[PDB]
DNA sequence: TGCCCCCCCTTCGGTGCTTTGCACCGAAGGGGGGG
């Protein structure tokens, strides 16, 4: 006896119709099985092609989890659906999160299956279980309950949720609570012990509600230990022309960034025409130059702040022998945070599940940071990376993406 | 007494109402021989005749069926389709036999009178409406609308496809022994069974279609091998597509060579070493689809070597699961690819083909990667897992590309075969500039008016050069300027440009190019030993580039 | 002079940085195949 929330599209857009891509075996065995019982439960029915809607679907397991969890890539599903701000169901971000030297997250998003979904909201969940070598065409269901992974779940039981957090919130007002997607991120300053023990009775909280992929699991975070990569010029006590061309070249780079910076007094000394392993001094006014080019990068980059109402953009650079580089940013040249990653899993054989660790890590971050993930921008070609990226894959949501292929002719953000 | 097909809710777009498009004029053959058929289709009340409150009609005709005495009945729904709404088709592929389990008994199937099996929205009958002539327009003539899934329709396909899915769903489920593959009405029933057991469940399924107003005549009744099925023949250890029809004509037109490749492609799938590259040339340009092509010389023998192919009969396996999947790959020259499937040595599952060129510029380790990546997704949709990879490229060679390329790749388990010709990287472009070897500062310019340019260099020992161009680009000049260095260097050289463009394509080490300048650069690039490229920005009076831009500009 | 699905090869127009030329990619029309 729970009423519906009435849930509409975007005014002028159709529903999702993004078409199943393959399945290994495993993963739709595992599907097999996890519709089955979804649909013994009444959370999921099935239907036929008169619906014209279409989310793909797949499953994943996370870190250190044996288990199968079932992924939506709603993608499509969120662009399209209304804005619960605008509804004032958004839920705020608290700044304290990133400040807190512990932060697990815990996947609730199985709460979201005890709500009804609005009927006449229904038919835009559609998925497509495809099977094996085509044996049996598609057998196709749709959501009757809140289903994980779209931005409707978490805006709709917000209500519901901060009621179950009532008790925990007012016996600990020293612990941060940020609800984002399937996910619940809770951060203390405590010890470790006394951070997961809190933790702990956050879990028998919610099976106290429980009784009135599962909850049992928790990722560990510590963004007080976050750091940055500052864009740095090499320290030489001699150059050759070679050095200062590429130095020239990476500090006109920066300009862009950085309007302060002159090259003027470094590149007179390129006047001749010289051989690029020359070795050449610099003159006293190049020297002063170099400093100075040296403070301007220590400073902040003037006029740049997080705006709430534009999307954010990560970009990534494969610098090679498992490191990677990445800036985040709404306008171009206004970075928000430039940070590197090395030594990740697959470093020195796999470099797709390296760039898929270092996704992940990068969203992980922005959830933390402005509570919103950022669409990134990818250094691999498209097919490479629709070929395996799901094998990999461990969190329960999934950015935007699109693929760029810029071959590095200054090495700008790794020396 | 049948049980009720429940009908598929089907409605039309919205503020669009039902289709006018009346008749178009037919030969008194086909007039005559459709009216039999629609008063069957009346009988058997698959059609209902009441049409004077309906104003809508859509052009019904006819042709034959394949290597068959009985014509087929098509309405042109075209209209009615733009109308409809949109369905989301649940044919996700086509099975294939490589995928197939080997079963002791086997049966193969199809539905009598599919379409006409299914019932119709009863709202949405009314649209369906069609006319045909009595007598040459002589009379008014009979009308009709459809009661059942009608063809030509864009919503038949889905419809019957997921109810016939509806159908089967208890069966399987209650038989989980047996083996169902549904194409449309064709049906393909295996199981390991005794065959006395194997034919009590096919009658019982028979019975079950029956059950719901689906027919299984005995004509279509497979019961013996070889089963012809998705156009292969299904022998019991072994299966194989069915005979391919070379044309042998020695006036070829554009069509012609259109068909040729087709069926290249299409039996490529079990044939292996098939290629096209050089009968697919000949189909490049505008060329009317009836214009006569001479074949050229290279053309005529990859045809040759085909033929040579095609003259003996291959079979394929089918699939172990308690078995790896083995994926091996031949180069075979310009930018093709043959792959071979298997589990055992020798025992094909499967062969392919992969010749796609993307991109202007690339070379041969980026193609046995997007190969790989064809075969992966291929194996996925066929088994659901990946095959273990036997590839003609060393593991130092690949581990030199992935490592330093700036994008990220990969490629799955995969170990090395000694099949040449081997896959290998032409040239290395050096890390560090090379000392004592002369530096050319390159550059170009062209007009953008008269599209007149130049390309040049200055080296630090003084040697110059300006080369005068006509209808060229300034991305033209500035390859030009770096072919210039490499022609007139020795075997070692530093060259310092300020192109991005040249720079991003030869940082790639491409071994190919549709660009004639290019391949005569990579050319020039593999006869070096040592190559160090670098950029430096324009206009700021930089070295060499300063001197050597004001030459060309 | 129909409908639905898969595949390869060529062409063509939209898109974004290599920029006003060139590279990429997806749609489409040709063909093969299935019902
Ligand atoms: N060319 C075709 N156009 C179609 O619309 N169909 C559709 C989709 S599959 C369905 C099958 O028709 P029905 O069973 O009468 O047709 P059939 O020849 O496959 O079978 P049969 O004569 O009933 O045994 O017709 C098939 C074609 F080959
Ligand atoms: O890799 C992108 C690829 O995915 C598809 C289909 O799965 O679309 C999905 O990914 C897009 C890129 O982020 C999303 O914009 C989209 O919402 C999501 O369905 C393809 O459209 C695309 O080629
Ligand atoms: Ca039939
Ligand atoms: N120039």
């Amino acid at each position: 006896p729970i009423e519906t929330v009435p849930v509409k599209l975007k005014p002028g857009m159709d529903g999702p119709k993004v078409k199943q891509w393959p399945l290994t075996e495993e993963k739709i065995k595992a599907l097999v099985e996890i519709c089955t019982e979804m649909e013994k439960e009444g959370k999921i029915s099935k239907i036929g092609p008169e619906n014209p809607y279409n989310t793909p679907v797949f499953a994943i397991k996370k870190k250190d989890s044996t288990k199968w969890r079932k992924l939506v890539d709603f993608r499509e599903l969120n662009k399209r659906t209304q804005d619960f701000w605008e509804v004032q169901l958004g839920i705020p971000h608290p700044a304290g999160l990133k400040k807190k030297k512990s932060v697990t997250v815990l996947d609730v998003g199985d709460a979201y299956f005890s709500v009804p979904l609005d009927e006449d909201f229904r038919k835009y969940t559609a998925f497509t279980i495809p099977s094996i070598n085509n044996e049996t065409p598609g057998i196709r269901y749709q959501y009757n309950v809140l289903p994980q992974g779209w931005k409707g779940s978490p805006a709709i039981f917000q209500s519901s949720m901060t009621k179950i957090l009532e008790p925990f919130k007012k016996q600990n007002p020293d612990i941060v609570i940020y609800q984002y997607m399937d996910d619940l991120y809770v951060g203390s300053d405590l010890e470790i012990g006394q951070h997961r023990t809190k933790i702990e009775e956050l879990r028998q909280h919610l099976l106290r509600w429980g009784l009135t992929p599962f909850l049992w699991m928790g990722y560990e975070l510590h963004p007080d230990k976050w750091t940055v990569q500052p864009i740095v010029l090499p320290e030489k006590d001699s150059w050759t022309v070679n050095d200062i061309q590429k130095l020239v070249g990476k500090l006109n780079w920066a300009s862009q960034i950085y309007p302060g910076i002159k090259v003027r007094q470094l590149s007179k000394l390129l006047r001749g025409t010289k051989a690029l392993t020359e070795v050449i001094p610099l003159t006293e006014e190049a020297e002063l130059e170099l400093a100075e080019n040296r403070e301007i990068l220590k400073e902040p980059v003037h006029g740049v702040y997080y705006d709430p109402s534009k999307d954010l953009i990560a970009e990534i650079q494969k610098q090679g022998q498992g490191q990677w580089t990445y800036q985040i940013y709404q306008e171009p040249f206004k970075n928000l945070k430039t940070g590197k990653y090395a030594r990740m899993r697959g470093a020195h054989t796999n470099d797709v599940k390296q760039l898929t660790e270092a996704v992940q890590k990068i969203t992980t971050e922005s959830i933390v940071i402005w509570g919103k993930t950022p669409k990134f921008k990818l250094p691999i070609q498209k097919e490479t990376w629709e070929t395996w990226w799901t094998e990999y894959w461990q969190a329960t949501w999934i950015p935007e993406w699109e693929f760029v292929n810029t071959p590095p002719l200054v090495k700008l953000w790794y020396q | 007494p049948i049980s009720p097909i429940e009908t598929v809710p089907v409605k039309l777009k919205p503020g669009m109402d039902g289709p006018k498009v009346k008749q178009w004029p037919l030969t008194e053959e086909k007039i005559k021989a459709l009216v039999e058929i629609c008063t069957e289709m009346e009988k058997e009340g698959k059609i209902s005749k009441i049409g004077p409150e309906n104003p809508y009609n859509t052009p019904v005709f006819a042709i034959k069926k394949k290597d068959s005495t009985k014509w087929r009945k098509l309405v042109d729904f075209r209209e009615l389709n733009k109308r409809t709404q949109d369905f989301w088709e649940v044919q996700l592929g086509i099975p294939h036999p490589a995928g197939l389990k080997k079963k002791k008994s086997v049966t193969v199937l199809d539905v009598g009178d599919a379409y006409f099996s299914v019932p119709l929205d009863e709202d949405f009958r009314k649209y369906t409406a069609f006319t045909i002539p009595s007598i040459n327009n002589e009379t008014p003539g009979i009308r009709y609308q459809y009661n059942v899934l009608p063809q030509g329709w864009k919503g038949s396909p889905a419809i019957f496809q997921s109810s016939m899915t509806k159908i089967l769903e208890p069966f399987k489920k209650q038989n989980p022994d047996i083996v169902i593959y549904q194409y449309m009405d064709d049906l393909y029933v295996g199981s390991d069974l005794e065959i006395g057991q194997h034919r009590t469940k096919i009658e019982e399924l028979r019975q079950h279609l029956l059950r719901w107003g689906l027919t299984t005549p005995d004509k279509k009744h497979q019961k013996e091998p070889p089963f012809l099925w998705m156009g292969y023949e299904l022998h019991p250890d072994k299966w194989t597509v069915q005979p391919i029809v070379l044309p042998e004509k020695d006036s070829w037109t554009v069509n012609d060579i259109q068909k040729l490749v087709g069926k290249l492609n299409w039996a490529s799938q079990i044939y292996p070493g098939i290629k096209v590259r050089q009968l697919s040339k000949l189909l490049r340009g505008t060329k009317a689809l009836t214009e006569v092509i001479p074949l050229t010389e290279e053309a005529e023998l990859e045809l040759a070597e085909n033929r040579e192919i095609l003259k003996e009969p291959v079979h394929g396996v089918y699939y172990d699961p308690s078995k790896d999947l083995i994926a091996e790959i031949q180069k075979q020259g310009q930018g093709q690819w043959t792959y071979q499937i298997y589990q055992e040595p020798f025992k094909n599952l499967k062969t392919g083909k992969y010749a796609r060129m993307r991109g202007a510029h690339t070379n041969d380790v980026k193609q046995l990667t997007e190969a790989v990546q064809k075969i992966t997704t291929e194996s996925i949709v066929i088994w659901g897992k990946t095959p273990k990879f036997k590839l003609p490229i060393q593991k130092e060679t690949w581990e030199t590309w992935w490592t330093e390329y700036w994008q990220a790749t990969w490629i799955p388990e995969w170990e090395f075969v000694n099949t040449p010709p081997l896959v290998k990287l032409w040239y290395q472009l050096e890390k560090e500039p090379i000392v004592g070897a002369e530096t050319f500062y390159v550059d170009g310019a062209a007009n953008r008016e008269t599209k007149l340019g130049k390309a040049g260099y200055v080296t630090n020992k003084g040697r110059q050069k300006v080369v005068p161009l006509t209808n060229t680009t300034n991305q033209k000049t500035e390859l030009q300027a770096i072919y210039l260095a490499l022609q007139d260097s020795g075997l070692e050289v530093n060259i310092v440009t300020n192109s991005q463009y040249a720079l991003g394509i030869i940082q790639a080490q491409p071994d190919k190019s549709e660009s004639e300048l290019v391949n005569q650069i990579i050319e020039q690039l593999i006869k070096k030993e040592k190559v160090y490229l670098a950029w430096v920005p324009a206009h700021k009076g930089i070295g060499g580039n300063e001197q050597v831009d004001k030459l060309v500009s």
